[PDB]
RNA sequence: GUUUACCAAAAACAUCACCUCUAGCAUUACUAGUAUUAGAGGCAAUGCCUGCCCAGUGACACCAGUUUAACGGCCGCGGUAUUCUGACCGUGCAAAGGUAGCAUAAUCACUUGUUCUCCAAAUAAGGACUUGUAUGAAUGGCCACACGAGGGUUUUACUGUCUCUUACUUCCAAUCAGUGAAAUUAACCUUCCCGUGAAGAGGCGGGAAUAAAAAAAUAAGACGAGAAGACCCUAUGGAGCUUUAAUUAACUAUUCCAAAAGUUAAACAACUAACUUAACAUGGACUAGCAAUUUCGGUUGGGGUGACCUCGGAGUACAAAAAACCCUCCGAGUGAUUUUAAUCUAGACAAACCAGUCAAAAUAACCAUAACAUCACUUAUUGAUCCAAAAUUUUGAUCAACGGAACAAGUUACCCUAGGGAUAACAGCGCAAUCCUGUUCUAGAGUUCCUAUCGACAAUAGGGUUUACGACCUCGAUGUUGGAUCAGGACACCCAAAUGGUGCAACCGCUAUUAAAGGUUCGUUUGUUCAACGAUUAAAGUCCUACGUGAUCUGAGUUCAGACCGGAGCAAUCCAGGUCGGUUUCUAUCUAUUAUAAAUUUCUCCCAGUACGAAAGGACAAGAGAAAUGGGACCAACCU
RNA sequence: ACCAAAGCUAGCUCAACAUACUAAACAAAUACAAAAAUACACCAAAAUAAAAUAAAACAUUCACCUAACAUUAAAGUAUAGGAGAUAGAAAUUUUUAUCCUGACGCUAUAGAGAUAGUACCGUAAGGGAAAGAUGAAAGAAUAAAAUAAAAGUAAAAAAAAGCAAAGAUUACCCCUUCUACCUUUUGCAUAAUGGUUUAACCAGAAAAAAUCUAACAAAGAGAACUUUAGCUAGAUACCCCGAAACCAGACGAGCUACCCAUGAGCAGUUUAAAAGAACCAACUCAUCUAUGUGGCAAAAUAGUGAGAAGACUUGUAGGUAGAGGUGAAAAGCCUAACGAGCCUGGUGAUAGCUGGUUGUCCGAGAAAGAAUUUUAGUUCAACCUUAAAAAUACCCCAAAAACCCUAAAUUCCAAUGUAUUUUUAAGAGAUAGUCUAAAAAGGUACAGCUUUUUAGAAACGGAUACAACCUUGACUAGAGAGUAAAAUCUUAAUACU
């Protein structure tokens, strides 16, 4: 036939965790083809382009400014066409870190 | 059983056939885990806290010297030759706990182990028994129903001689010349006053040993034990007298 | 002459004759033979003949070379005689380029080629023409005598084959007497209609009908009885046959090395080897014969042919994930480059399993607090165990049927078994693409004029004949084309009847409405339905009924086993291809059924050569008769 | 009331022991064509077992499989294997006499096939039955005694109407209400499968892990082992019938194919002729038709035909044997079925395929994602069942989830209403699907069509009938009651002087 192969299963790209959640550090919060969640504070990226959180905590999700990185030719050309009020937004996923740092403890009293 | 199909006919394949894509437990790579498995040499444990439970309770008496024999005999331990058990190992699960006096022979002993004995003014030497030998040596009563001679106690093969010739583990070919020193070693190295085992009352049981060739206390190699009549046979010819004590 | 004992007697086989091959020979065949012989085959007497090819494949010759009365083959394109043709010309390719003959044939289709003869009429038969682009010369080609239970055609004659049946005997038959089977059988207290429903109802629904029982008859139904369908498909079920399938023994011949028995020189040059072999006969090889073992991947709107089978991107799948199709579209089975991209480990994604993915901290490398190889849509550029090679640490599959059998093809109509209505051919059912009917709309045809008769582009609705499509009942059988017999029904009327309109003067016609009681021929050829043709008819209707009707018939045709011909195939075998031939069972249990009548149509003669017409032509109604068919009867005569 | 029914014996089965192991009977006759007293010879012999099957195919492999060495262990260990299926040691260990022999074995469809290897069936090898019932006495038959209970009949035919009954009823019918049962399926009154009926026979078997109960317990087991609560014991478990085949060895050529020996037939007519000439009998064939089709006959009868001195018919005796033979090739014939005989054994062959699978009642209860020579099957998930541990489980408001346009809606979650969910241990079935509503695709914007996604259903009530539409949280009894869905649908109209 003229048509071939057009078969391949789902890659489950998706959230995984979803606002308000809990996390613990390494757990992937999303995972995408293209950049359409980008990562925030505490969020690391994978050369896949998933995110994870690098902090124990809480799952946030928001709308922010987008200041791409010079080194980048593109985006900076996108940046630099834009009408003189305009300025880009994306989505980011950020954990607000849970648990304190870590605490003072006595430990011998000479 | 169901309908029609394999199943309710009864002839569902075998076990590990998984419909024919390529079975699972033959899919995984060989690797050698149980390679020569059977060789392995096998020491059955037995820690400081059972020895001591089974002396406060005189099972095992510490008056008299302790080897396999003894541990057996209490039901301490079971050793099975069949299964490559090579003998006890001494661990030192019990070591802080542990206040008998004893002299104890066993197959392997931990630097922790024997410290822990020395500590409380005991000897530890560490012997080998090959299969045949230890075999006898667990179970006496049934081999002296066989009527046997008693056979010469094997040596290690040459992996575990390095083992068993140095004084690091007190074995029993060992040079009784560095003895006192590594000894002495241990008592530097955990902080305790070493007892001089020599004026001790109880002392010439506790430097009591065995023949390298031989497998139990005041029997010999090539006697035969007539249980019937409580006798001892021992041959008189030379040739015999030669091998059996060679 | 022979053959399928029990469905085929033939065109099959054999056969005289003619031809190829192979053998130079002795006590069990051939053969008590000896090349004018004997085996292995081909072809089919006789007659005229048997053309060209050794490139392939064989077989000789162990290599060259030779062989076609060995397997087998025997072509194009362009330009030319004023014109169709193409003697001639050009050129390509082949081992040779199909010669003689015959030819619409028992020869793919076109095909019922064309024409003549035969018949009142022929798809038949015979004679010619004939590119048969698929004839053709010992897998033989052409004539011919005689022969044939072979297959076709004509004439005579004969006849109950038929028009169109009839009478009488015998056996069966029915009654009486005696004896006394078979398949079959869920139970039956066993109706008809329409509807319904696993899509065809004695049993459901709605109606109708209905004292009970024998005996005799008919076969429409009981998807009647028979035989776990022979067609079709499926099964990691068989078997037979053939090989260019994959693995290869024994045996039979060949060839060789070794074994075994031997034989020669005392070898050659200057200052140990080589050769031999009578019959047996061993071990290891070689080449063949004859064989042995085993196999035919799956998906598929039945199989087959074709196509596909793994991985990725987009749609289908509109916003978390997932999500099918022999669904719609693009790709991948890698390049290029240097930044040559380490070790170890919290936690997760994904997930049947196997496989896949991210990744902090910590070490070590390097600026001396220096870990994401980059680009091509970046996503995909890939492959398990075992096992082999490597030696230190790795590498190896269009295993592409891509979760991968270490290595196996055809064919079966000679087939077999197990099943399947899970799946085709017949029939039903669904649907209505195709088909068929109507209406709606008028641009146009009709000299003028849309609708006398038609009617493009389109519209609305029905019907359920065709070819399909679907796979719902049946594969422990629902036996299939055309005839015969008997027909039941619809009306979408062919005839008969009554009318409307006419581009209806009359006769004819062309249309439209209403009407289904009754009718709807005989022949030549085809198996045929169609169709052509001859002769007629008042007319020779269109359809439905399991393309009505095989427990009533037929069997020419399709669809088994035999055989030819053309073609495909190395072969076995095969072709919706032609041709010749080829077993059609059933004693009726149940339902159902087993005779009232009260015509129908033609044609003559009148009507009148009037009505009507320029004439040619030429009526309707009313009125007299005759026939035929159909219903119902009957023998005086005729005839049997 | 017939047909019938009922016995308890015949013997058997499995072991023990045991001497030792071809019984009994032999006058004659027995290996001429066994049972036939008597004439110059011959006589004798060996070659690996194979395959069906398992590997889900099949090619190396595939325990046991007519060869003495037992037992407790080592041990299902070392090893061997398309390193797959499977196969599998040894060293080394253990084993105390003789008597106490019988039976939670059968009772005539059982137990031996057995009253018998007989009758009978096969040419042969070979296959192989059925059958008994009185009593102390039948030297008690005008005979005496206890079942009269299967289907089948008789005593006694039937009377509108309907799966044959049930509700009932004074009353048998008449009335009303119900589409046999198994199997198989998406779905069966089905016109799909199976059964005349009765009796007797006729089909789930194993203890690794597990659970349950108990002993003793850091140990337990009457040796060999296992043990970080275990060990030991007990109890809980996994069918029946069926191919075509394949292999080995016997038996078959008295049918038939072809041979070898040895006999026998062919009259009349026509011809110089006994010439694979002619006419036509006997004889041999088997053309065409009709009968017949459980027949006279497992291939015939009646007519009609073909040959009829030959490649003719035919008797008797002999030969060739299944990887074979024989063949004027029909893949014909080889003892009524030959694409390769028959019989016995291998054999309880093997079937992912069809059929079958036997008391009662109760608790819960299932429609398909993935691989697969796989789509007629398996093995994993998801569901589910039985126990057991837990703690959250559904429902879920904001807030939150993308870049051009984009709906119904999803995801995720407090509260709140409920009582569910998750783990642990066991365990199968199922994995061949229908219609309805919705979103799409294919097709003809066709199908009772096909392929996915969400939802539903599979009444004993309604839509006359009905699988899937609608009503309805399926218990028992009642001669109470209230409700639900639900039963005829409307229109049929055109005057314009
Ligand atoms: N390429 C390849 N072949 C293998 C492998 N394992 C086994 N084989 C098989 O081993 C055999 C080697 O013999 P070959 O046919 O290659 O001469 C083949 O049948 C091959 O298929 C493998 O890993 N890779
Ligand atoms: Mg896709
Ligand atoms: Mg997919
Ligand atoms: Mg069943
Ligand atoms: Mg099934
Ligand atoms: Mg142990
Ligand atoms: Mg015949
Ligand atoms: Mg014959
Ligand atoms: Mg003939
Ligand atoms: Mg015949
Ligand atoms: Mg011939
Ligand atoms: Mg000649
Ligand atoms: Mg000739
Ligand atoms: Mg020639
Ligand atoms: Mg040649
Ligand atoms: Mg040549
Ligand atoms: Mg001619
Ligand atoms: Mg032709
Ligand atoms: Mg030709
Ligand atoms: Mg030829
Ligand atoms: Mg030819
Ligand atoms: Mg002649
Ligand atoms: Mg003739
Ligand atoms: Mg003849
Ligand atoms: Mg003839
Ligand atoms: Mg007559
Ligand atoms: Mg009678
Ligand atoms: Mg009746
Ligand atoms: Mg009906
Ligand atoms: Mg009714
Ligand atoms: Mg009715
Ligand atoms: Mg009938
Ligand atoms: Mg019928
Ligand atoms: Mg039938
Ligand atoms: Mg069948
Ligand atoms: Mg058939
Ligand atoms: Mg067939
Ligand atoms: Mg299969
Ligand atoms: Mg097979
Ligand atoms: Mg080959
Ligand atoms: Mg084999
Ligand atoms: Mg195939
Ligand atoms: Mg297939
Ligand atoms: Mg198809
Ligand atoms: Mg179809
Ligand atoms: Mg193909
Ligand atoms: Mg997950
Ligand atoms: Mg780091
Ligand atoms: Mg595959
Ligand atoms: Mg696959
Ligand atoms: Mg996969
Ligand atoms: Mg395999
Ligand atoms: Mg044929
Ligand atoms: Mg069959
Ligand atoms: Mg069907
Ligand atoms: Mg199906
Ligand atoms: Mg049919
Ligand atoms: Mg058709
Ligand atoms: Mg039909
Ligand atoms: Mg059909
Ligand atoms: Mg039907
Ligand atoms: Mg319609
Ligand atoms: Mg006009
Ligand atoms: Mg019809
Ligand atoms: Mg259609
Ligand atoms: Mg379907
Ligand atoms: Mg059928
Ligand atoms: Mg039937
Ligand atoms: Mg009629
Ligand atoms: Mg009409
Ligand atoms: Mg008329
Ligand atoms: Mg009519
Ligand atoms: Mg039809
Ligand atoms: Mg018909
Ligand atoms: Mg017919
Ligand atoms: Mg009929
Ligand atoms: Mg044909
Ligand atoms: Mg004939
Ligand atoms: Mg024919
Ligand atoms: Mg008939
Ligand atoms: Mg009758
Ligand atoms: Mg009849
Ligand atoms: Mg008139
Ligand atoms: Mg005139
Ligand atoms: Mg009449
Ligand atoms: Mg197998
Ligand atoms: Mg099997
Ligand atoms: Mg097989
Ligand atoms: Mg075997
Ligand atoms: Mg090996
Ligand atoms: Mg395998
Ligand atoms: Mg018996
Ligand atoms: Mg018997
Ligand atoms: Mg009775
Ligand atoms: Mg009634
Ligand atoms: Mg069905
Ligand atoms: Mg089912
Ligand atoms: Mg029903
Ligand atoms: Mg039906
Ligand atoms: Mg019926
Ligand atoms: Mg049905
Ligand atoms: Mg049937
Ligand atoms: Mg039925
Ligand atoms: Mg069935
Ligand atoms: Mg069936
Ligand atoms: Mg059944
Ligand atoms: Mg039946
Ligand atoms: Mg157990
Ligand atoms: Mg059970
Ligand atoms: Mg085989
Ligand atoms: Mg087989
Ligand atoms: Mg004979
Ligand atoms: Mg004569
Ligand atoms: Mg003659
Ligand atoms: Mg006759
Ligand atoms: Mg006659
Ligand atoms: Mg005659
Ligand atoms: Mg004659
Ligand atoms: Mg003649
Ligand atoms: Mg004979
Ligand atoms: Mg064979
Ligand atoms: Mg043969
Ligand atoms: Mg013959
Ligand atoms: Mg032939
Ligand atoms: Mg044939
Ligand atoms: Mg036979
Ligand atoms: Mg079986
Ligand atoms: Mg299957
Ligand atoms: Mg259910
Ligand atoms: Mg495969
Ligand atoms: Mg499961
Ligand atoms: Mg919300
Ligand atoms: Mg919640
Ligand atoms: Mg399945
Ligand atoms: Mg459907
Ligand atoms: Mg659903
Ligand atoms: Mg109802
Ligand atoms: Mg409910
Ligand atoms: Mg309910």
């Amino acid at each position: 036939s003229k048509n071939l192969g057009g078969k391949s299963p789902g890659k489950r790209f998706g959230i995984k965790k979803m606002e308000g959640h809990y996390v613990h550090a390494g757990n992937i919060l999303a995972t995408q083809r293209h950049f359409r969640w980008h990562p925030g504070a505490h969020v690391g990226l994978g050369k896949n382009k998933c995110l994870y959180a690098l902090e124990e905590g809480v799952v946030r999700y928001t709308k922010e400014v987008y200041v791409p990185n010079p080194s980048n030719s593109e985006a900076v050309d996108l940046v630099t066409r834009l009408p003189q009020g305009a300025v880009l937004y994306k989505t980011f996923v950020h954990v607000v870190p849970a648990k304190p740092e870590g605490t003072f403890k006595l430990v011998a009293m000479l | 059983r169901g309908h029609k199909g394999e199943r309710q006919r009864g002839t569902r394949p075998r076990l590990g056939f998984e419909g024919g894509q390529t079975p699972f437990y033959l899919r995984i790579p060989k690797y050698g885990f149980n390679e020569g498995h059977s060789f392995r040499h096998q020491y059955q444990p037995l820690s400081l806290n059972r020895l001591q439970y089974l002396i406060d309770l005189g099972r095992v008496d510490p008056t008299q010297p302790i080897d396999l024999t003894q541990l057996v005999n209490g039901r301490g331990v079971t050793i099975q030759p069949s299964k490559r058990d090579y003998g006890v190992q001494l661990v030192e699960e019990g070591a802080d706990t542990f206040k008998a006096k004893v002299n104890i022979e066993v197959q392997m002993a931990s630097e922790l182990a024997i410290a822990a004995i020395e500590k409380n003014g005991g000897v530890v030497t560490t012997a080998f028994y090959d299969p045949r030998s230890l075999e006898i040596l667990c179970k006496p009563v049934p081999f002296f129903l066989r009527g046997q001679p008693i056979p010469k106690r094997m040596l290690p093969p040459e992996a575990l001689v390095p083992y068993y010739t140095d004084a690091k583990n007190r074995g029993y070919l060992a040079d009784p010349a560095r003895f006192p020193e590594a000894r002495l070693e241990l008592a530097r190295k955990y902080g305790y006053v070493l007892p001089d085992i020599t004026k001790d009352e109880l002392f010439k049981m506790l430097s009591t040993r065995k023949d390298p060739r031989q497998i139990f206390f005041g029997l010999a190699p090539g006697w035969v034990v007539n249980m019937a009549d409580k006798k001892i046979l021992k041959p008189t010819d030379e040739n015999l007298l030669k091998y059996y004590s060679s």
